[PDB]
């Protein structure tokens, strides 16, 4: 785990810490996409509800991929593709799931699923470059996509976030596999 | 609240 997946999974248990000391509500007010036309100029907002997660498994599943696929893409691609394909995701899955249902949602895995399309084109279209999706994690990923989809978790799932993160990591791993 |  490189410097960008540490202070990522670092920000996110700092993050969720807040929120088990503060409650939810007071952290999201803080850190939730702009709610209100008053904070439209609040900048951090467009990318800091990744950082936010509601439940112990939200946290816990969206961490491991994050180590995995984002500590996978950081070694061989570099700290900079990360950067990249994390603030890009962010932007535009925050961007869809606000559009969808309003600025209430939060969690890191828009960005999770850029890195599951990204990581797995960029190994179909190119393998040379060194990152692929193995077989079973493939089958893990499908299954989690699938469970947001049908609602099979407590919590209801941020959907807009999820397609709108994968089209970027998609986008991303096409734009890149053609050199 | 959505998770994601």
């Amino acid at each position: 785990a490189g410097p960008v997946t540490w202070v990522m999974m670092i920000a996110c248990v700092v993050v969720f810490i807040a929120m088990q000391i503060l409650g939810d509500q007071e952290v999201m007010l803080w850190l939730a996409w702009p709610f209100d036309p008053t904070l439209k100029f609040e900048f951090w907002r467009y990318f800091t509800h990744a950082l936010m997660h509601f439940s112990l498994m939200h946290i816990l599943f969206n961490l491991l991929w994050w180590w995995y696929l984002g500590g996978a893409v950081e070694k061989r691609l570099g700290s900079g593709k990360l950067i990249v394909i994390t603030l890009i995701s962010a932007l535009l899955s925050g961007y869809v799931q606000q559009k969808f249902s309003g600025p209430w949602f939060g969690g890191l895995s828009g960005v999770v699923y850029a890195l599951m399309g990204y990581v797995w084109l960029r190994g179909e279209r190119d393998p040379q470059s060194g990152i692929y999706l193995q077989r079973g994690l493939i089958i893990f990923a499908l299954i989690w996509i699938v469970a947001g989809w049908f609602d099979l978790f407590g919590m209801s799932m941020a959907n807009g976030a999820h397609i709108a993160g994968l089209a970027v990591g998609l986008a991303m791993a096409f734009v890149d596999s053609l050199n | 609240v959505r998770m994601x």
